[PDB]
């Protein structure tokens, strides 16, 4: 999902 | 001639401040296509498998526009891709860095254009079992940039038609077909798109 | 909007003196996890065994801050992870030096947090005698910062699960399991803590 | 000699360097090979290295001086990244290529510049029946990446490859080797397309 | 095939 | 503490032209120790073997000293080793470049000493015949300074033991024994001792 | 230090770097090898690699100074980056040089900078009948790449190859090792070409 | 001997 992708890591933590 | 690419060049890389990439506000579509040229190496061991291709990439920025009436009427030129931004695509599951095989040189337009197509060897991450048969193996890799979602980058194809027509007749693999297609995912979270370009290839040994 | 971006990189990286990283009075806290793609190939002549992930790094610089209001809204940004610090984590039984696969750009977000997610593969030390059995094999590698004690550089994790929902489905060996731990070691001749994250993965044909 | 250095301040620091070739004033680059060595065939892959010397020559006026004011120095030796050198590339390589002599150039006063690198190359050739007395033969195509023949002209001297330094000794032994000019076109454009054409034929 | 040529492709699309 | 070790890197490298290195006037003590993690390939057709180790190096230079009371009571730093100057010891014997498997960073302490310790593979001449034996093989190489006599760069050990508590435990090889010993060679024509610390590991299959 | 530094700026910051030899200012480059190990053999490619220490020596008037006005030093340890350094190549290698060693040298008061590199080097040769009593032998040549003879010379200390550190357990013994001056011409040009030739006869 | 050093040798000659 969200916190795998290189992308949308950034706005998990 | 040689004076006006010189004054372009230095108005345009001197006297500049360096496009810090693109943004939610400025965003940047990069077009790209894939010309393959063997398939060298496919590894039962290991299951990964390496390619040659050429990977044309063109995007537009408005930095770098000219009117070529100031500058001798050049409507184009070549220049190092270290001088100029360029877009982070990547191999999403290669297995070793991948190897450049040409030099890293642009093709920059008056409008804006980039021009840029770099030569690569990627091994990258598929199951080779079955290549001797008839029915061949399928084999997938995609694409993208590492750090910008479809807000800030997005990518496109302008055809689904891998090149060919300068595949290696004597590889020891016959392509049965080779696709790129644009993927969009969204998560369930955030509005922002993500963009991928899905390399298909199936093969077997000729 | 690219006038703001570019003022921002030049107040933040050029007006301002190089971060000399964290200080026993700055102490830093780096935020790991991994996403396991592959097992590539297992060595039993010598006992390596080779992996391929991404490592999400995060962390936080005050130095990094800034209002959204005096830079037209902008929030985040990316760039090359030269124009900054980062740590310095390394893996502590490695045979050869990482390979590097993905470009090596960070993004910074207006609270001075840093993502960084380098893809990497690595060579390390793992007796892959078994795998082909169905209890397989266990392997272990830890992850630290080779020259920070726990008194300047902290880890932890948000999770203790490693992300497996990339990993290779046709890779030749699958994961039963995969964790990673925050760790105290005291281990070499200082009377100081290093910390580490212990990557665990148990594996088999 | 503090002759030398005064001209390589003339010609390097008191100017912008030149920034390649232009349709209007376009440049001759000269090639020639001289194959010393098929080092390795693989038939499971389809590559074969090829170890050999690549001269490049070419001619800029940026890089004239007359000899009377320098000491009568006619030429020079300088590092190549003092200069601008052509992106000649091999067209079907699968490795980069390994370079195995130092990257220096030699300029004359005329602005002629002669720059031989000594290369390893892996590239796409089919050696299935080398082990034969007709043996295979395998080609490879060099020209620039980016440029057309409007900016760069590809030349030979002669279509015979140098082979009076092949190894004697080698595991395979060369039946013939040529370099030939080729160009192609295509309906879009009137530019022509230059390439250098090395074709090999070798046994064991 | 010019754009197939990395010399020529610049003028295609 | 974070201005001040800025402060402190300032003056101590910015304010000042680079230390030369040891002279024979000013000579310097290199400290040596090794901790062996593995020996991950004996290689019996070309008599090369392939460690993984620690390499301890501890030096001090008068250069590097400072105040903790002017500087916000800072002891010691962490910095960048191409930011000072570093002493180049060799194995005398490898037969590949080294491979270096550690970020090259060093800790200066206020006393101007330095702590540098690489992570490195190397491959080395030993004859590896007898390895699965009871009695196992030995091998040995070479440690000192490619330019330096022993008039410039003196070497010592701490222990002639070789740190064997990180040893990989599941290692293809037992170690049997392992010392770091320091050597003094002399020639006739020439004052100057020569040194090395010699490495010398006994080992077996396990 | 004080005195170092001084010398080291001097020598180094004060000056242009010396942009090589001249016709006019021409130099002699001493070498000499000494062999440490034969590595590997390779039969289906021909290829053998040698590990060796080249000591390569020369002058320079431009690195000259009087030690009195320099705290009586006579000598010092530098970063081979800080000076000019001669293109040796072995020009039938198959591999780019692997570097062993620190890139350091030594400069002597008078002028003179003494370089040690230790090298691994994959060339060709064929290794077949190296498990006999003969043994086999092989070649290999080192010079200037892009200097002819009127630039830089070459010359030995002594023909013969120092093996008192040659490797005891190796696979293979050194029956002969030797290494000559050769001067050489080409058919189309007037230069002096000069090398030193590496024969080595060795056995299992 | 001392000129098989790297350490002496610039001392032989
Ligand atoms: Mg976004
Ligand atoms: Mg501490
Ligand atoms: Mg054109
Ligand atoms: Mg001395
Ligand atoms: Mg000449």
């Amino acid at each position: 999902g969200c916190c795998s992708d290189p992308r949308c890591r950034y706005r998990c933590r | 001639s040689q004076a006006n690419l010189m004054r372009l060049k230095s108005d345009l890389f001197n006297r500049s401040p360096m496009y810090p990439g693109p943004t939610k506000d400025d965003p940047l579509t990069v077009t790209l296509g894939f010309t393959l040229q063997d398939i060298v190496k496919v590894d039962s061991s290991t299951n990964e498998v390496d390619l040659v291709y050429y990977e044309q990439q063109r995007w537009k920025l408005n930095s770098l526009m000219w009117d070529p009436n100031e500058y001798g009427n050049i409507t184009d030129f070549r220049t190092s891709a270290a001088d100029i931004w360029t877009p982070d695509i990547t191999a999403y599951s290669s297995t070793r860095p991948v190897q450049v095989l040409s030099p890293q040189i642009a093709v920059v337009t008056h409008d804006g254009s980039v021009m840029f197509i770099p030569a690569q060897r990627l091994s990258f991450m598929c199951d080779p079992t079955g290549v001797d048969s008839e029915e061949g193996v399928t084999c997938a890799v995609k694409f993208g940039s590492w750090v910008y979602s479809g807000f800030e980058i997005d990518l496109k194809t302008d055809t689904d038609q891998v090149d060919l027509s300068s595949y290696y007749a004597s590889s020891k693999y016959e392509i049965l077909s080779a696709t790129q297609t644009r993927q969009v995912q969204h998560y369930s979270c955030c509005p922002e798109p993500y963009i991928d370009v899905n390399l298909v290839v199936k093969f077997r040994e000729r």
